[PDB]
């Protein structure tokens, strides 16, 4: 059971030059692990095979060291294409542990979310609940906070978030917790406001209503 | 005595196979205690150390023949210091690790002893060759690099250029083939070697078939025998932690009658203990086992009689 | 070539024993890949499918003997299919299920070759009538029916009418008896049947007793061989995952030594295999070992020897 | 018969070896029920019950030897009870329990038979001195009381007084040695004892083995043979549950060998089954493995031929 | 583990004519198993061995038919000592699963519950706790609701159910559920009502007391 | 596994004559067994190794006797440094069972605690949590209680008690009930009474403070 550290948790570039990714081991592997190419919603795709060598079909860029301890994965001539989550895995040792995720971002700027809250239909009135969506949306990067106000009350638990993917668009993200809630307890406030903290936002966005407003 | 004076040469060596793991070979064995378990008998035990094995990272392949160049300076390392240990009047106890590694020993062994032969206890014959192979890799490539009989059918390999061809095709005896590939039956076919799969073991039993193999080897001249050993010959009953396991192999009390045939010629010289893989052990209680047979098997090497063996004193005192 | 020429019948049939589960016998080990395994080497592979056993519900028993007549049936179907396939000129592999099926197995290759040989490898002689039996099953009733010295002693068992006494008692050699009645070793003495059970086997050697047993039977005239096999008279220890499992039996070694010798003879006509029970194994790592056991079994019937094999050509090119 | 007229003696004794738990071995062969497995065939089952061993509580040891009279109490007991039933003219059946009870029933075999000859089946000779031993263990020293030749050499201990050495060198066959002491087997060597240590059970065969033992015992003259049986002789992967453990033992098939030819001489006078312990069990598939190979021996010591047994009456009726 | 379903779940039967059970399994078993006859408080007793045959003194009517996946169960004369919980169950496959269970009632007519509300005794008082017994009794079938009301509020969770067997003599059930409550929640009310739906009665029959009334 | 039950669960002797104690087996161990001398917070160490014969180095005084059932320990020349939790342990059977534990303590007198109630520190208030420290101390033995009361009020399980060794010196004990509450529940009260019931008391002594008090 070697564990398989890599170094870089995440990655973000902006399409360019060199973007070498590492990954350590616990022991000594010796040039007996592999490089993969899951991309998002996929299946996996081997990368490199034994620590080099650059397996059947791979373009021109994606050489890796090594042997035998803490091994590289050069991303050297970026091709935006090529952002998917990367693996290491050790092979010659069982069981055969795998990386951890080596997903590979887009370094556009950082950038505000437009944040939008959302009552609860009168819908889910009818359905005897409620659930309070607070968007997030194109912004960078996916580092942002929620902190749901219920007539101005720091709620949690009650509330997911959601989490998209980055676009091959225009590299943003987008967000919603959904403050979930009883119609009861939905009931006995009106001021629902979500104070969305995010790096490109200034201040903490707190973005309410009143419970029969809009 | 001149048998059982012993130098150990632990080879922490996996480059010639693909699972790792067999590195930890030497590593188990001495933490089982070989040494201890020789120290009650009368052996001159004389630990050289483990080798530091290079890490060639450009170890480029050839077109199925994979990691030669680091397997070979292994080997080349081994030969020197197998050499040398036989330049003590030892006998020289290797153990890893792969076939590989039987390379440079029998190179180290006949650069002392020429005359020499080999019962290479397996249940492959691995005399393969780089064209005639299906995997490249080298344990299954060890005994091909010393045939003088394949002088020219072994082609360049990167890193055995040292590598001389020692022994004939009558020089060696196989015991316990059992997975021999169409390459090698045609190359066994082909040079007429003397061997003893499982089908002529299940027929004259393990007594007649060592007869006949002290009778090949040393009834014409006695000259110094490296027995060079597999795991896997044994059955895997015994032996699950080895790098190739394969069903119907020789039984425990059958290789302990081999050893102990071999002690009683006392024309011993070299030893070979290979494939040894604690990390394909499912349980401990495999490794435990494993670990204890070939222990077993190179202390019957060594005198340790099963019926019985005592210093020559008076012990009604 | 005239050997491994093979019809290969499945017959996914149980009714002849009590414990359902040897109706996957052909699946497994179809789903094994035994043709493929067959298929490396010169084996004119050829399946015929699985027989379409009908289940008569109103299968009214003997006084001991149960299920007469879908087992007779049975028999009689696959009597037609073997004479079938022997007409054929191929080597009929017939395998289950149980030791019922060897009635119609020997049956339909008498048809073609009345003047064969059996050579029963079993824990049991499964030599029981229906008056001699203490459960009734079939599977230890199938030899009764096939033996023209049991003429008379034979009842009238229903489905059965078609069955023709084909060998005699010089005809046939047991070879693994451990589990034998008392009638079944009265009978075996009465009628001077040659056998060999486990005593002879560890007092002569596996190579001895296959040495007697083909001088018993090819020593007088050359004659289609129809061995017909259970996995209980092996060990256990390879195969637990049988219908009647009894400790002591023979060893895998052995086993597969009996099929190399049987193979080069070249005069193998016939092969039965039965009584494999994937339910019966406690573990799938069970039915992995039984399987795969009975499978290296028919391999080495068809050509897998232990020492090797190659296609005749050069590999050196 | 003459043979398979049984005395039944039990033992539940372990006061002769570390670890407590063989007290259980004939309460678990009595409820594993040989009584009524012999009773199918023609058996004089009389069993004597269990003796009463009384706990003396101030055993003080010997030197090593640890609990000396409580012990000799046990086998002075039993060497009463055996010699009362082999005035019956039963043979004495004892089991218990260790060697140390062994004592007692070659010596009450003896007051009998003073002919006799002892077939002693173990891993080890068990034929340690008070001064040669390392453990002191009674079950390891239980020989070298009944051997003439060790006289004065064996120390006054306290609770063997009434022990009269019995047997020559020449009266005793070891089979099955794997696990001998240095003293062991320089008294071995000394006194030149007949042996079969594993060595030569691998070289010749159990077949040829017992050959030379039935006629190194009865080839000179009949006499009474006292077989006194240890599990760990037979291989622990059928006998795990055995007090003293050793791999590398003669397998199921070869120990139903010996027993066979052993009821074949019919001279059979006494069995001795020692170091049953369930307690070392670790499933209760161990203990029942090892129980039932103890009965299977036990069976086929009293005419359970493996060929099969029957009343000598027509069965065709 | 092939499953078996027993295709009559239950019966009810006014002691009569062909009475026939059906069980199915999963695979093939092929006229490899058997039928009981499970008594109530009674160790099990075989009916038929081989899915024919009439076991070994079965008085004259149990046969039954299969081969090989659904089986059959023919009470054809009926002879009511024979109402039994039964039971196909597969042998020859590990492991041996049993069919599910055939509770062989008697169809007289569907009866109204005599509902008798009961308060807990004041020696319950004298020991803190309350529980409130609500009978149906002589009634058919055991399709019934106990709706308890406490100061008419709707409550379960704090009452236990109890069903009687069918009687030998006038075939009838009776129930009791005990709304057992503290003596806390026992002297915040009084009007304890317990709202019996059952299809003999032609209402939701609420019988109820008042805490001190009788 | 067989039971080996202590006869003696503890011991309590001011230092003289004959001390022995019993260990009794759930089968007949037969000489078969240990004693042991697991000193407080040190290792075990080996009294007597097979029922008797006084295992190596072993003073004077220390026989026993069994054969074969119920063990004995003679501690017969008491010799106060052996105060030490003693251990049967049988070891022919596996596994390989130890005994209960054998306590052995000093018999002075009863003594009273000196009962010393303790309010929480302003720094737990900035803390935000409150634990009220009841000593007990320079009592004997250590049979003893703690009610906690806040304003009158019978709590525990926000207590924590702590049992100090019997001392070298004067064989006292001393006892600190942490009442361990909230700083919420702290204020809610100011009368924090400990009851503390004990041999040597008398009386229940409850030991008090008011919040703010001291
Ligand atoms: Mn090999
Ligand atoms: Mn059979
Ligand atoms: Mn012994």
């Amino acid at each position: 059971e070697i564990v398989m550290t890599q170094s870089p948790a995440t990655l973000s570039l902006s399409p360019g030059e060199r973007a070498t990714l590492s990954c350590r081991a616990s022991q000594s592997v010796s040039s007996y692990l592999a490089w993969y190419q899951q991309k998002p919603g996929q299946a996996p795709r081997l990368l490199i095979y034994d620590a080099s060598n650059r397996a059947t079909g791979i373009p021109a860029r994606f050489s890796g060291s090594g042997s035998g301890t803490d091994f590289t994965l050069t991303i050297s001539s970026l091709e935006p294409e090529d952002f998917a989550v990367y693996y290491c895995q050790q092979h010659s040792l069982l069981p055969r542990t795998f990386g951890g995720g080596t997903k590979v971002e887009i370094k556009r700027t950082v950038a505000a979310p437009s944040v939008f809250i959302f009552p609860p239909s009168d819908e889910q009135l009818k359905s005897g609940t409620a659930s309070v969506v607070c968007l997030l949306n194109n912004f960078y990067p996916r580092e942002a906070k929620v902190q749901w106000k219920v007539d101005n009350a720091l709620q949690s638990g009650n509330s997911q978030e959601s989490v998209t993917e980055q676009d091959s668009k225009d590299s943003t993200y987008s967000l919603s917790s959904t403050l979930t809630l009883s119609k009861a307890d939905y009931e006995k406030h009106k001021v629902y406001a979500c104070e969305v903290t995010h790096q490109g936002l200034s201040s903490p966005v707190t973005k309410s209503f009143n419970r029969g407003e809009c | 005595a001149k048998s059982r004076t012993i130098g150990i040469i632990g080879a922490p060596f996996s480059k010639g196979q693909p699972r790792g793991g067999v590195e930890e070979g030497p590593t188990v064995l001495r933490k089982a205690g070989l040494l201890e378990k020789l120290k009650e008998q009368e052996c001159d035990v004389k630990d050289y150390g483990d080798l530091p094995f290079a890490d060639i990272p450009n170890d480029s392949p050839f077109q199925i023949v994979k990691n030669p160049r680091s397997v070979g300076k292994a080997s080349e390392q081994l030969a020197g210091k197998v050499a040398e240990v036989k330049k003590n009047g030892r006998i020289s106890l290797v153990l890893g690790g792969d076939h590989s590694l039987a390379i440079g020993s029998i190179s180290g062994h006949a650069r002392v002893h020429p005359d020499l032969g080999v019962i290479w206890v397996d249940a492959h014959t691995d005399i393969n060759t780089p064209l005639t192979t299906t995997s490249g890799n080298l344990h299954g490539q060890p005994v091909s690099f010393l045939l003088k009989e394949l002088k020219g059918k072994i082609p360049d390999v990167p890193g055995f250029s040292w590598v001389t061809p020692c022994i004939s095709a009558k020089d060696i005896v196989y015991i316990g083939l059992r997975d021999v590939d169409p390459g090698e039956h045609y190359i066994l076919k082909t040079l007429g070697i003397k061997y003893f799969s499982m089908t002529e073991v299940d027929r004259l039993g393990i007594g007649k078939v060592m007869e006949e193999t002290l009778s090949y080897l040393l009834g014409r001249k006695k000259r110094p025998i490296h027995l060079s050993f597999d795991v896997d010959g044994l059955d895997p009953s015994f032996t699950p932690a080895t790098g190739t396991p394969v069903v119907g192999g020789l039984t425990y009390r059958e290789g302990l009658y081999i050893t102990e045939e071999i002690y009683k010629t006392g024309l011993l010289s070299g030893l070979d203990i290979m494939e040894v893989n604690p990390s394909l052990g499912k349980t401990p209680e495999e490794v435990t086992r494993t670990v204890n047979t070939a222990v077993a098997i190179t202390l019957a090497c060594f005198g340790l009689a099963r019926e019985g063996n005592h210093k020559p004193i008076d012990y009604l005192n």
